[PDB]
């Protein structure tokens, strides 16, 4: 019954509801992704407006759409669930009908579509979410990293970040990542991510979670210690000067 | 019908399934694997109508894997079978029912015990030490009813199967081209590639 | 406050429906048309303004028939007029199909009445921009009716609507007084042509074209028909003569 | 046509209030007073029959209604809204309970049902909340007697006694003073009539007052005999004559 | 029970020349052992130099021709009066017929 | 004033006007001029095709609806496509079901009723296009003028579009002359080109600029463009 | 049309905020306080009854603590009516999970479904969100004792200790000040009441203005148990914890 | 507010007009047709150095003989491209032949006005118009090489050359002079590559600019970087040549 | 915010203006009417005002026959008056069919009242500017008068009046009854009850009537009918030979 056109054009040719959707993304926690030479890493910050949570149960920021693909986001959480679901369901459907898991690019193109659709369908508001999707195409070793936004647009990045202060960390990355020689190591790759997050996290050992993805469905999320260590080795790099 | 056998020994569940695919007068294939893995510790064997058979199995698989990803957890064999029964039970009163029968064998990582479930297209579910769908039941239940022990090792179980398969080849009308055997246990699912003479 | 005239189903504080009232405006602004109830039928006539010599004469017919015994003429937004007649036609057809007998003028009246009133109930629709004079002969005589955008309607001896509505109503009333015993179908056709010619003064700027149609028990066998040829010119004359 | 009002007409204001529900309650305030009192062996509900013209016959209109043979309701607010709410409450009792368990719903649940109805008129597309508050009183085997108040918000709560409408604040205060956990039904009936008199301007008699009770089973009101387990309705509206008699012992 | 189909007999023949082609048919329409007509054309010119004939059950045969022809009419509208190649008509007709694959046009047709 | 009564077609202004409909009518005036006129044996359409750049094509103004009917448009191209396409179906349906050619007069009644529907229901919008339908049927040649308001009128000739008033006066004057141009299509056409050049200003009608269409007694509605019209410029 | 009265309850603010969700929350900030504390051997749910009276039948009442499952319960803050509508669908969801899998619905799973339902009224429909926030207290064999919270937005998170309703900020500070990972149910029971006691907008924290609930695993059994204290049970524990 | 399908007093559809604005903001796109083929060129426009420029797809294939370039809100283009591809493939399934480039275009254009909140004419479900314009280029045996411009208005034109996007008005002006009925494919390539360099804020290189074409012989192809680079180098030399 | 006066939603005062404005429209016709209960009949008098000379007097009326036994007089514009009449007629026929007996006047009222209530709560339905007076000689209840309004309210009366000078007619009647002490006109024939009604209609409005200034409706056991100009005339002559 309800079909009010909520996303429409304004005189200057803008669709404010989609634009405002982005503002919701800017306010969200920061999320970053950097691809190495044989892996991709995704890092996300943990807000601190309230601390007394049960990190065990509380939903994490990086999700698995399938065994070889993960998706992190910045924006409204309630909205991210709906997108993550649709992605996961499509992941299975693609295996079932094409007898082959989805490619990172494909899963991305799907999500982007869902979002786009929500920007020109009656009675609905766009998703206040922007995503980072990374993994490895089936039987492939070249890492994949894509990003989507409420507008419904998407593209691949050698590294990228979304969320609050993403402006800052993007800069950091723009002047700390060389496509010529990408982080040839899982370790040096995670370091670059932790480094990039620190620029905005402001000492948050327990506020920074990292997830490493390797070829052939090898996905793992580091613990506070493994991370705390990276933070440690990094802080010295500064002082030793 | 085709041969769908299942026997639960001490620490694993063994599933045997005929490799023959006959269409009318000709045997089209002799290497058919009538099984689908629902999760790392749950295997399901199936037999029935031409299309319904796989269509149903894959469908069930898709849904089980989706639950795995969504919950980052593997549903117990018991749960998985309850899902399956519900589905068939719905199917039976639908416009065009799935005519498939299945055996579900999995290792409950929590209880640390193997399990075997037998479910027919009507949604009839029963858990048994050993079971089979179709005619095989008529020649094998007496064998197992005789030589079956709960504490049998996986090897004893295989031998017991070897015994069933022989009887089936001796007294059965059809040439089912042998069976493919698979074992489910604490370490997952694996296929005994050497049963064509074990 | 105010703004009680921006939505169709809203009651103003004094209990009115401005949208309907604004519709009436579109009507009064239209051409003039009348209906005269003679002693065994009804006569319909309308003013057809000749916007230019380009209009093929006798071609853009206005009066419409519903079924075979009912006649409709309206002033205002023509398209709305047709829309209404279409509904009347379906309405009449539905009726006959079930009761066999061709729809009685009264019943048809309320059929159009309820439909029109229906468009003053929701803000998702616009009221009809037309007043309609219609009628015919049925099992018990002739009947003349006029329907307003408000959905209101009553039985009339004579009726007029549009630009020259007053001149007409003036003339119609004169007839009613000087003919207590009734007017004949033949006579009503003449009188109508005159009354249209007089009412044309409130538009004496553009030239027009007359269009009469009648439904008489003795003249057309209870069937609605257009007055053409000789009988038509004859009336055009009877009018042209008394306009001087 | 087609109700294009597929959106809520009751929304949250920046202050966090729900306008229409508030206004609805205001509407309730304006309505005639009505009260409820729970005794140890019954419940009583009553209101005033504010005849809106001497020509109108107040009998041909009941503010006190039977929902089930052991549950009654009374209101304060917009009479017409109450009316349709009663019919809905009578049906819902059958459709969602008697037809499934073959027994009338227990007070709390039937109330729970009505509440849901109202709750929905607070969120559904194109509608306004109900401009009434209800006082439902009943009895069931496993819950005994009970009294509930249902608000246009869709909220409801149990009461030992309470009043709504016009002089509710006044009457509520008068009840806190006269109520105790040992009242017999006749007691509550008396207290009821007293509590009512205060809110009554002009005439106060059995023709201007409307009161019913939920007490013992009235087999005499069953209509048939022969079935041991069917003892009769506990709900009973008092007659004009019954009211006046009590008014003399006022 | 009601039988939706019938047989009007008839026979048609199509022969292709090097720079021409022919489509022929008897002009007799029958029902059982009676003759409905000694002359009821069965081969039609559908324009764009295409002749068609759907033989078998008359009703279904005429419906098809009517439909195909109408399909040609629109082809022109939609694609700027561009002539419909015989091969295209063939593919098109296949779709016309296979559309009723589960309540077929009881006709064997040739163009 | 007007600002409070033109937010949709389901609203009447205090004076009885339907602005949204009027705004639509405007789109027509903003449209390229097109002329229609008929004799007793033929009906003709002449339209000025407008182009974007000099690198672009000139947009078609004339559409065929059947072998005996067609029209010219001025205003929103899309809406003409929608309406003409719908007028094609009606002709089609008239054939397939009654084996009868849809009379021009009726085609008009149909268009009117279609249009009218988009001016009394919420959510709908009027059609922003004007049409001139010509056609030869059982009662001869015909010319119709379609207005988004729903008003369809039969005339001997007419024009619509920017500067249309020029041609219209010219026809209104030439009336008694072209109406008798029977048995001669070329003459009726030249009278048509003249009427239209009466609304020129910007430039002069060229070969890839002029568009002509004609229907008649033994003439199936046929459109002429480019080189084909050369013999009239 | 109708667009004239459409609040567009589901749009973004120029700042990328959701008006109604925000306002809905504003409403909840005035609701009786509800606190949930999770200890090593159990969970505690304590809430303050908003608006009470001498006449209010307290034994038969429930406005904040609702049983959803046998191992799950919730504490409400906001529109009770709204809460129920959601609670009932929650109760059903639990059962379906059971009927499909023959296993008790995992706590988080039930919580995710409920949050998703809310989230919906946030993205489409043109209806108002539910003016409710939930503190879910439950236990399952996969994560043991769990404590969750969800609100009008549709988002949910887990906690060791948390509160909803009025003076949450005050309570959160007090909890954050005295909570310890190795707490014991009894300890939590006390900390809960102490907090309310210090945040209550009322004079004194009496039993008649409270609702209490505990999810403990009675050792002499091995199964988990839900206990929703009765008036007297609260009155007792209230004297014990030293608040008499 | 005001209906999404409301008329302005000047006789225009607000949403459609505003739609055209969003497009002016879009990336530049240019198309030039020659009797040797049609060339399609676009401005990648990477919003950062980290963005892998080749994951930018603004020139897509509809069929082997029909390709197109997009400008404006490109996310809107997906459903259109899908529609176009389907229509082209379907026509082939139903008529055993390729679809005419014009009809393909006409087909896309038909989605355009399918929007509103309850427009009385069918079931137009799509809340707003498309925020993207398309340059459809292709070839068929009826009208040879063709270049089409399709806007959200629902209308479309055929240009010998046309440029849409931020640098259009100027670029189009350029094309008005540069284009002539005897251009070669090679010529049109550099010409597109040139006008792109002029209107692009960025220094045109084979990584923020992309060329492609459609020829009767090899159909729609997208020039791989290496091929484009050389063409660029070639352009520079002929420019610095005078 | 200020649209709480355009649709049927609450005002801060907790009022429904649109419902009030509906009531306002009921007087739009400037006609008064009253109903009285005989010993075993029920009569309804209504003013009839046909100003236009071109109108056919016979087609003008605000009195309707809903069924053989139920009659209904409407105070309000006619198009809303007819929408209401039709609906009641349908509701009457359906009731008979489904339950096997003639719908009782009061029930018909209740059903129409509940129907009005809905326009009061649902935003897209406007109320009907009319007050409906239903009369009959119920087989179970005896002579009956039940009136409903745009608010969705209704009740039974001993007698009642509606229109502009409603109050004058009401208090007139109130007085007559305070005097007689009974709730009805103690008359056997309806002609006398009709005369009574007309009489007080005159006393209260201080106006004289002609056969064409009234509209009368009578409801007797198993039949409700309206009088004719002559039936009325004969009745007017009667009151005349008493004054």
């Amino acid at each position: 019954g309800y079909d009010r056109a909520l996303s429409i054009f304004s005189p200057d040719g803008h669709i404010f509801q989609v634009e405002y959707a982005l503002e919701a993304v800017k306010r969200g926690t920061c999320a970053v992704g950097v691809k190495g030479k044989n892996c991709v890493v995704l890092g996300c910050e943990r807000r601190s407006t309230l601390k007394l949570q049960d990190t065990r149960i509380t939903p994490s920021k990086v999700s698995k759409i399938d065994s070889h693909v993960v998706l992190s986001f910045s924006g409204l959480n309630a909205d991210s669930r709906i997108l993550i679901e649709k992605a996961r369901v499509e992941a299975q459907s693609h295996r079932l009908t094409l007898e082959d898991p989805v490619t990172v690019e494909y899963l991305t193109r799907y999500v982007a579509g869902v979002q786009q659709r929500y920007t020109q369908s009656g009675g609905v508001r766009p998703f206040g979410v922007s995503t980072l999707i990374a993994g490895f195409d089936p039987r492939d070793d070249e890492p994949k990293l894509y990003q989507t936004e409420p507008s419904g647009i998407y593209s691949s990045w050698s590294a990228q970040t979304i969320g609050r202060n993403s402006k800052t960390v993007r800069e950091f990355l723009e002047k700390n990542y060389d496509r010529k020689e990408p982080p040839a190591t899982v370790e040096e790759c995670v370091k670059l991510t932790v480094r990039s997050l620190l620029e905005v996290v402001q000492t948050g050992a327990k506020n920074i979670e990292i997830t490493v993805v390797k070829p052939d469905s090898d996905i793992v999320a580091l613990s506070s210690e493994e991370i705390n260590q990276y933070v440690t080795q990094i802080e010295q790099e500064k002082q030793e000067q | 019908m085709d041969i769908i056998l299942g026997i639960r020994v001490q620490d694993s569940v063994i599933l045997a399934s005929s490799k023959a695919v006959t269409r009318g007068i000709s045997v089209l294939k002799d290497s058919d694997d009538k099984t689908r893995q629902l999760s790392p510790h749950t295997l399901m064997s199936f037999a029935g109508e031409a299309g319904d058979t796989v269509q149903f199995a894959e469908y069930i698989q898709a849904n089980i894997q989706l639950y795995s990803i969504r919950e980052d957890y593997e549903l117990s064999p018991q749960a998985v079978s309850s899902f399956v029964r519900q589905e068939l039970a719905k199917s039976i009163r639908s416009r065009r029912p799935y005519q498939v029968n299945v055996l579900i064998g999995g290792y409950d990582k929590k209880k640390n015990k193997p399990e075997l479930y037998q479910i027919d297209y009507l949604g009839t579910k029963v858990e048994l030490p050993y079971g089979a769908h179709g005619y095989s039941g008529f020649y094998t239940f007496s064998l197992l009813d005789h030589h079956y022990r709960p504490d049998m090792t996986t090897e004893e179980g295989l031998d017991l199967l070897k015994l069933c398969v022989q009887e089936l080849e001796k007294r059965m009308p059809m040439d089912f081209k042998g069976v493919i055997v698979k074992i489910v246990d604490k370490d997952g699912i694996r296929q005994v590639d050497d049963f064509q003479a074990q | 406050g105010t703004g009680y005239d921006l939505s169709n189903s809203v009651f103003s504080p004094d209990g009115r429906n401005f949208q309907v009232e604004y519709a009436v405006k579109a009507v009064e602004n239209g051409t003039t048309s009348i209906g005269i109830k003679c002693n065994d039928g009804v006569v319909f006539a309308v003013e057809k303004l000749i916007t230019s010599k380009l209009l093929v004469p006798q071609k853009n017919v206005k009066i419409q028939v519903v079924d075979r015994h009912i006649g409709c003429v309206y002033s205002g937004l023509i398209p709305d007029g047709r829309h209404l007649v279409n509904r009347g036609r379906e309405e009449a057809a539905s009726f006959k199909k079930l009761y066999k007998t061709p729809i009685p003028i009264p019943a048809f009246a309320d059929r159009l009445g309820q439909y029109v009133q229906a468009h003053t109930l929701y803000n998702s629709v616009r009221p009809f921009g037309v007043s309609t004079i219609f009628g015919g002969v049925d099992k018990n005589g002739a009947h003349l009716y006029m329907l307003e955008p408000s959905g209101s309607y009553w039985g009339y001896k004579g009726a007029a609507t549009g630009k020259g509505r007053q001149s007409a109503k003036a003339e119609l009333e004169k007839l009613v007084d000087h003919h207590p015993e009734g007017l004949s179908a033949r006579e009503a056709v003449k009188q109508a042509a005159k009354i249209i010619y007089l009412a044309h003064e409130d538009n004496k700027e553009k030239d027009f074209e007359l269009e009469i149609s009648w439904c008489s028990l003795s003249e057309t066998n209870g069937l609605h028909k257009f007055v053409k040829g000789d009988l038509l010119q004859e009336a055009i004359d009877f009018a042209q003569k008394e306009i001087n | 046509m087609t109700d294009r009002y597929s959106f809520s007409l009751t929304t949250f204001s920046p202050s966090g209030k729900l306008g229409q529900i508030d206004y609805a309650l205001t509407a309730v305030k304006q309505g005639v007073t009505s009260l409820g009192i729970k005794a140890t062996n019954g419940v009583v509900i009553a209101t005033e029959k504010k005849s809106s013209s001497p020509l109108a016959m107040s009998e041909t209109l009941s503010k006190v209604s039977l929902l089930t043979p052991d549950i009654g309701a009374v209101y304060s607010g917009m009479g017409p809204d109450y009316r349709v709410l009663v019919d809905k409450s009578r049906k819902v009792a059958h459709t969602s309970y008697k037809r499934i368990y073959g027994e009338y719903p227990p007070t709390k649940l039937l109330v729970s049902e009505v509440a849901k109805i109202m709750q929905e008129a607070t969120q559904s597309g194109g509608v306004r909340p109900f401009g009434v508050s209800l006082l439902i009183a009943g009895h069931d085997e496993f819950n005994g007697f009970s009294l509930y108040q249902v608000d246009p918000s869709g909220s409801y709560f149990p009461w030992k006694a309470t009043a709504i409408g016009k002089g509710s604040v006044a009457a509520k205060t008068f009840l806190e003073k006269r109520w105790n956990d040992e009242l017999e039904l006749e007691d509550a009936i008396h207290i009821a009539l007293l509590t009512l008199k205060e809110s009554v301007e002009g005439e106060f008699n059995g023709d201007t007052i409307e009161l019913a009770i939920i007490g013992d089973e009235n087999p005499d009101l069953l209509g048939y005999t022969g079935i041991p387990t069917d003892k009769g309705p506990r709900f009973r509206k008092l007659t004009s004559q019954e009211i006046n008699d009590r008014l003399e012992a006022l | 029970q009601f039988n939706p189909y019938g047989d009007n007999g008839g026979t048609i023949l199509g022969i292709a020349g090097e720079d021409f082609a022919v489509l022929a048919g008897d002009t007799r329409n029958i029902t059982d052992y009676s003759i409905n007509s000694r002359y009821e054309p069965k081969v039609f010119d559908c324009g764009d130099n295409i002749v068609m004939s759907a033989n078998g059950f008359a009703a279904d045969g005429d419906a098809l021709v009517k439909r195909f022809k109408n399909s040609v009419k629109w082809y022109h509208f939609d694609h700027n009066d561009k002539k419909l190649s015989i091969n295209s008509a063939a593919r098109n007709i296949q779709h016309l017929l296979y559309g009723k694959r589960f309540f077929p046009y009881y006709v064997h047709t040739i163009i | 004033f007007r600002n409070n009564y033109d937010g949709d077609t389901v609203t009447f202004s205090p004076t009885g006007r339907l602005f949204q409909v009027e705004y639509a009518l405007e789109a027509i005036k903003q449209g390229s001029v097109t002329v229609g006129l008929r004799s007793n044996t033929h009906a003709v359409l002449v339209a000025l095709k407008r182009n974007a750049d000099e690198l672009s094509s000139y947009q078609k103004k004339i559409i065929k609806c059947d072998e005996h009917m067609g029209l010219s448009l001025a205003g929103l191209a899309p809406d003409a496509r929608v309406l003409s396409n719908y007028l094609r179906q009606q002709c089609n349906y008239s054939s397939l079901v009654f084996n009868r050619k849809l009379a021009v007069e009726r085609a008009g009644h149909l268009l009117c009723d279609k249009a009218q529907k988009n001016t009394q229901s919420y959510g709908g919008r009027p059609y922003g296009v004007g049409l001139l339908i010509i056609g030869y049927d059982k009662s001869g040649a015909h010319l119709l003028e379609f207005q988004p308001s729903g008003n369809v009128t039969e005339l001997y000739g007419t024009a619509i579009g920017a500067r249309s008033q020029g041609a219209k006066t010219y026809l209104e004057r030439t009336l008694d002359t072209f109406i008798k141009i029977d048995g001669n299509p070329d003459e009726l056409i030249k009278a048509g080109v003249e009427a239209i050049s009466q609304s020129l200003r910007d430039e002069s009608l060229t070969v890839d600029n002029l568009s002509i269409a004609i229907v008649g007694k033994d003439t199936p509605f046929t459109i002429y463009d480019g080189e084909a019209v050369a013999k009239y410029i | 049309g109708s667009r004239r009265y459409d609040s567009r309850t589901t749009i973004f603010s120029p700042e990328g905020r959701l008006y109604q969700v925000e306002y809905a929350l504003e409403s909840i900030s005035h609701a009786g306080t509800a606190i949930g504390i999770m200890a090593s051997d159990g969970i505690v749910l304590a809430a303050e009854r908003k608006v009470t009276s001498t006449l209010l039948e307290q034994d038969t009442s429930t406005e904040k603590l609702y049983k959803l499952n046998d191992k799950i319960a919730v504490a409400v803050a906001g529109l009770t009516a709204d809460a129920e509508i959601l609670i009932n669908t929650a109760r059903i969801h639990a059962q379906n999970y059971l009927k499909t899998y023959n296993e008790d619905i995992p706590v988080e799973i039930l919580v995710r479904r409920l949050s998703d339902i809310k989230q919906g009224y946030t993205q489409h429909g043109g209806l108002r969100p539910f003016g409710v926030s939930f503190i879910y207290a439950g236990y399952d064999d996969r994560y043991g004792y769990q404590l969750y919270t969800s609100n009008p937005s549709g988002n949910y998170t887990g906690w060791k200790a948390i509160s909803v309703g009025a003076n949450t900020s005050a309570a959160q500070t007090l909890l954050q000040m005295d909570y310890k990972d190795d707490m014991k149910v009894d300890d939590a029971i006390e900390l809960a009441l102490k907090t309310l006691s210090k945040t209550t907008d009322s004079s004194a924290l009496t039993y008649d203005r409270l609702e209490f609930a505990t999810i403990r695993k009675g050792a002499n059994d091995g199964e988990v148990y839900q206990k929703i204290f009765k008036p007297q049970e609260i009155k007792d524990i209230l004297v014990k914890t030293g608040i008499t | 507010d005001r209906g999404v399908s409301t008329f302005s007093p000047e006789g225009r559809l607000f949403q459609v007009e505003y739609s055209l604005e969003a497009i002016k903001l879009g990336s530049t796109a240019i198309g030039i047709a020659t009797k040797e083929g049609v060339v399609l060129g676009v401005e990648k426009r990477a919003t950062s150095p980290l963005l892998e420029s080749d994951s930018i797809e603004k020139i897509v294939e509809i069929d082997r003989h029909i390709g197109c370039a997009m400008s404006g809100l490109t996310a809107d283009a997906r459903s259109m491209i899908e529609h176009a591809r389907t229509a082209a493939v379907t026509h082939n399934l139903y008529y055993d032949e390729d679809i005419n480039v014009e009809s393909l275009t006409q087909s896309v254009c038909d989605l355009a006005l399918r929007f509103g909140e309850g427009a009385s004419g069918e079931e137009r479900l799509m809340s707003r118009p498309f925020g993207v314009a398309l340059l459809i280029a292709g070839h068929d045996a009826d009208d040879g090489y063709q270049l089409f411009h399709a806007e959200p208005s629902g209308t479309f034109y055929r240009y010998n050359a046309k440029a849409i996007g931020s640098g259009s008005e100027g670029a189009q002006a350029e094309l008005l002079n540069e284009w002539h009925s005897s251009l070669t494919l090679k010529e049109a390539e550099l010409l597109v590559l040139k006008i792109l360099k002029q209107v692009m804020e960025e220094k045109l290189d084979e990584n923020n600019a992309q060329l492609s074409c459609i020829t009767k012989q090899d159909g729609f192809k997208i020039y791989d970087n290496e091929k484009t680079a050389e063409l660029i180098k070639e352009l520079k030399e002929k420019e610095a040549a005078e | 915010a200020g649209y709480d006066r355009h649709i049927t939603i609450f005002s801060p005062e907790g009022r429904l203006y649109q419902v009030e404005y509906a009531f306002k429209a009921t007087n739009q016709t400037n006609i008064n009417s009253l109903a009285v209960r005989g010993k075993d009949c029920t009569v309804v008098i209504s003013q009839k005002k046909v100003p236009d000379k071109l109108l056919d007097p016979t087609t003008v009326s605000y009195i309707f026959c809903i069924s053989r036994t139920i009659g209904m007089v409407v105070n309000g514009p006619i198009p809303d008056a007819r929408n209401a009449a039709l609906r009641a007629k349908a509701e009457a026929a359906e009731f008979r069919y489904k339950y096997g007996y003639d719908m009782p006047c009061d029930v018909l009222a209740k059903r129409m009242a509940n129907l009005s209530q809905i326009y009061t709560q649902r935003a897209y339905m406007r109320p009907l500017g009319v007050i409906l007076t239903f009369v009959s000689v119920d087989e179970e209840l005896g002579p009956s008068i039940y009136k409903t309004d745009p608010a969705g309210y209704y009740v039974g009366y001993k007698a009642t009046a509606t229109g502009p000078k409603q109050q004058e007619i009401t208090t007139n009647l109130e007085n007559h009854f305070k005097k007689s002490k009974i709730d009805h006109i103690n008359e056997e024939s309806w002609e006398k009850v009709v005369e009574f009604a007309i009489t007080h209609m005159i006393d209260a409005l201080g106006t004289e009537f002609s056969k064409n200034d009234l509209e009368v409706g009578v409801a007797t056991k198993d039949k409700f009918f309206t009088l004719s100009a002559e039936n009325i005339e004969e009745r007017l002559v009667a009151i005349a030979e008493q004054d």
